[PDB]
RNA sequence: UAAUAGCGCCGCAAUUCAUGCUGCUUGCAGCCUCUGAAUUUUGUUAAAUGAGGGUUAGUUUGACUGUAUAAAUACAGUCUUGCUUUCUGACCCUGGUAGCUGCUCACCCUGAUGCUGCUGUCAAUAGACAGGAUAGGUGCGCUCCCAGCAAUAAGGGCGCGGAUACUGCUGUAGUGGCUACUGAAUCACCCCCGAUCAAGGGGGAACCCUAAAUGGGUUGAAAGGAGAAGUCA
């Protein structure tokens, strides 16, 4: 019933002519995920940018839905003995500062730090490894 | 500094204009001629090509068995001066532009007979690239101008190949250990330059017075301001300026009457005129030279020392290069005479400096430059401006073209219209045509102050501490890509019509005169206090985006 | 008859926003009412653009001192010169007579960043005569497009002569440039006499103050850095 094709700004523009069959014969919705750079692939493509106009851009999060996230990789992701740390405006400001509100900047931070504290023996995370992980990103 | 010019006109009787268009025209010029020739033909001219500094005595020197020949006789002292002067400064960048082109030959002459390729460096030379790049990467990457002087002296085919393929490199942690393109196109390039330089290998001067009194100002019977210069006392002109220069003659008859008044204990120096040009303008019609064009006077006052608090500034800088002078000429035994009568006649300004005349009250503004101004200058938008606070990341407010120009877009979109025709008009020109000035104005020059005035303006109302300007090297760069994202934001991938409306576009939008408008904020921020830094203009981006990101990017540049 | 389309501008929307607006909640919430920004999106019976050539030491943007005012700015006082510019008006014009010169044309064909293109009037010739900046096309322009011409783009063809680098077929013929003298405006409320390397002097009007006194006032505004040289295109 439906075809995501993820990363579609790889395939070749002789190949969206084929897409454009399968969505053209079969009746399949077509997906094409990408970065924007996606969008100007198909601006060249003719009938590719009329026959994929619906679109849905991802959000960038920012704000207090933000801080929920925080908190709500702490609980699910992160699976510690909880340490009342609670993400306090103090880490929220490292986190705002430094993931710019990507969830993968997120992810790759707190793993990063989680990883850290433990390996040095540290229960919780200190406000020291999310300086450390904040500096070595940007 | 701060020096600003203001004209007058001066008006006098014929005769007091037909001696000194004659004075001018037939001996002044042509000893300007000559001395322009004699320093050229000089023995020594290839070693000051090879420098920057010619000698200081040397266009005086020459000009000494000038003053008496037959024809080049009878020239006021301040004159024979002004035309050396002329040689000196007037010759000055005549031959800068000359050894540019002279050295310039003798240079791509001697790298065509000793730089080489590739190949012929591995043949003659060679030496393995990698090792001796890293090693003079290690020397000057790890004051750098001792080692940039070092490269700019080491000439041998080994030595020069090597440093210059370090310096073209990158001279920095580069992962393609490459590029022998460099010194080869550097080989090439000269040969193809050497090749070139194998080939082809009715207005009098003006009067420069380098001294603020050879002007003596008096007041005529009619109120009216009058002068007459040095070495030419029987010749009178009267000041016909305009109200709003008047402020400064007045103030330099005031000035020289203080002086008067305290039997000289006054240092002319403090003057609030510094120099004076004489010139003829062009008029329009017919007649004798001298009853055509107006004689024109080009006062240079320096800004600062009109109010009182100025002066103190004007007073502590001279005061303290001068003082310098005195020490640098202590520590030498020659003890020349008249050498001694220029120590002599420094340690009198000294004296002479705390003596104040009477000057207006300002408390000169403090400016805090963290506030950062940013200006993008485009094609599209010829120029966006961004107030952007640094310590936080906020942008007060911004300013685009249509809201700067206020009241002066007509004078944008006319100027643009313009300067289509013109460029229209100089391509039918094609090589055989008249003067192309024909419909010109200084439209431009006008919009390039108006906006600057703006600018500035508003950098003052924000308590802005520096204004931001793209460097104008990167001016072609930045309007050739502003012109690609202009046509893919209209043709998204169809390249034929993005090369067509980029031409139809450079057809109408025509590239702005960046060097004009840079210049006159340089000057206008100058003149009212805001220092200027220069960044990097991202290469995309909103106009906005552009103008706030040059900001910041400044600012983060300074941190350094 | 035709100007389609394109491209640049200018509005007019529409939406989204804040540099706004609003509110304190003081850095968030709305809002688009002004002001902007950023899109896109039309060309309304219309909004704003708007490119034929000229004419003023034009007016306004000013200095000092004092007051209010932190300053700006206001106000009062005193002084005032005309420079070099950008506009906005207003007005004038669509030039003549003399010379000296430049180019281009045998004849075709394509058609250039090529030229021309207004309204009447009389011809309907190709030109006058009156007007006249609204001036082919679009809201407004263009090197775009339309219409004519195209020898004066470039290219191609191609006749006779002479030469055997190239010429001639060429009439002021068509279009340029230069000089000399002339035509009009020569201004900034208007009119007149004057200066213009200097010069202002008069005479009106409207309005405002003032009942009314050429009593006084007012009858568009802005910006400054100029010279010289060289280089590139
Ligand atoms: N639902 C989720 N749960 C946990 N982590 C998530 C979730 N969604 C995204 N992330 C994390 O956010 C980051 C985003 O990476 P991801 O590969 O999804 O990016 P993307 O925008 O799809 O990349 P691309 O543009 O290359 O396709 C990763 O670290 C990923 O693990």
């Amino acid at each position: 019933e439906m075809l995501i094709i993820d990363e579609a700004d790889r395939l070749k523009p002789e190949t969206f002519a084929d897409v454009r069959d399968i969505a053209e014969d079969l009746g399949i919705a077509v997906v094409l995920v990408g970065t924007d750079r996606l969008d100007a692939v198909i601006k060249r493509d003719e009938q590719v940018l009329e026959r994929f106009r619906a679109h849905l851009r991802f959000g960038k999060l920012s704000g207090e839905d933000f801080k929920n996230t925080v908190e709500m990789w702490e609980q699910m992701v992160l699976k510690l003995p909880v340490s009342s740390n609670l993400k306090s405006k103090e880490m929220l400001r490292i986190l705002t500062s430094a993931t710019e509100g990507y969830i993968g900047r997120l992810d790759e931070i707190l793993r990063e730090a989680a990883i850290r504290s433990l390996s040095r023996g540290l229960k919780k995370i200190d406000k020291a490894v999310l300086q450390e992980v904040a500096k070595e990103y940007k | 500094a701060s020096q600003i010019t203001i004209q007058a006109r001066l008006i006098s009787f014929e005769s007091n204009r037909q001696q000194l268009w004659k004075l001018m025209a037939d001996l002044n010029t042509p000893l300007i001629n000559e001395l322009l020739c004699q320093l050229g033909q000089h023995p020594d001219f290839e070693k000051w090509q090879q420098k920057g500094k010619l000698p200081s005595t040397v266009v005086s020197q020459l000009c000494q068995p000038l003053k008496t020949d037959p024809r080049f006789a009878g020239q006021p002292s301040r004159l024979y001066m002004s035309a050396i002067h002329i040689v000196d400064y007037i010759y000055k960048s005549w031959l800068a532009i000359q050894k540019r082109l002279q050295q310039q030959l003798d240079g791509k002459t001697r790298w065509l007979e000793m730089l080489n390729s590739d190949a012929e460096l591995v043949e003659l030379s060679g030496d393995t690239l990698e090792a001796i790049r890293v090693k003079a990467a290690e020397i000057l990457a790890i004051l750098s101008k001792t080692l940039f002087d070092a490269y700019q002296e080491t000439e041998d085919i080994k030595s020069r190949s090597a440093i210059s393929y370090l310096l073209k490199n990158g001279c920095k942690l580069t992962d393609k250990e490459e590029d022998s393109e460099k010194f080869a196109k550097r080989r090439r390039q000269v040969e193809i330059q050497i090749q070139r330089l194998t080939e082809k290998l009715s207005l009098p001067f003006p009067l420069v017075f380098e001294t603020n009194e050879d002007m003596v100002w008096s007041k005529n019977q009619k109120g009216r301001l009058c002068v007459h210069f040095n070495g030419l006392s029987d010749l009178i002109f009267e000041v016909y300026c305009g109200n709003r220069q008047l402020h400064w003659f007045q103030r330099f008859l005031e000035d020289q009457q203080t002086k008067r008044k305290s039997k000289n204990q006054h240092s002319s120096g403090l003057f609030t005129l510094r120099n004076g040009h004489l010139v003829w303008l062009e008029g329009e019609g017919k007649g004798e030279p001298w009853n055509l064009h107006h004689l024109t006077l080009y006062c240079c006052v320096d800004n600062r020392l009109w109010t009182e608090e100025g002066t103190e500034i004007v007073r502590q800088e001279k005061a303290d290069e001068i003082t310098k002078f005195i020490t640098n000429m202590k520590k030498k035994s020659d003890l020349s005479d008249t050498q001694q009568a220029l120590i002599q006649r420094k340690q009198s300004t000294l004296t002479r400096i705390n003596n104040s005349f009477e000057r207006p009250s300002q408390p000169l503004y403090q400016g805090q430059s963290h506030i950062l101004v940013g200006v993008s200058l485009g094609l599209e938008k010829p120029a966006t401006v961004a107030v952007v606070d640094a310590i936080a990341n906020k942008v007060l407010a911004y300013r685009s073209i249509k809201q700067l120009l206020g009241d002066n877009y007509e004078l944008l979109n006319r100027q643009r219209r313009q300067q289509q025709y013109l460029s229209h008009e100089r391509h039918k020109a094609q090589k055989n045509f008249s003067p192309n000035q024909f419909g010109a104005s200084e439209l431009g020059q006008h919009i390039d102050r108006l906006l600057a005035k703006a600018i500035v303006a508003l950098a003052r109302t924000y308590k802005a501490g520096s204004i931001v300007l793209p460097k104008l090297g990167d001016m072609r760069e930045v309007v050739q890509s502003e012109i690609q994202a202009i046509a893919e934001q209209k043709f998204p991938g169809y390249i034929e019509g993005q090369q067509k409306y980029a031409k139809q576009y450079r057809v109408n939008v025509h590239r702005w005169s960046y060097g004009r408008l840079i210049q006159s904020i340089q000057s206008k921020a100058a003149q009212t206090g805001i220092v200027i830094e220069e960044g990097k203009q991202p290469i995309r981006g909103s106009p906005h985006d552009k103008a706030k990101e040059l900001a910041l990017s400044a600012y983060n540049l300074r941190l350094t």
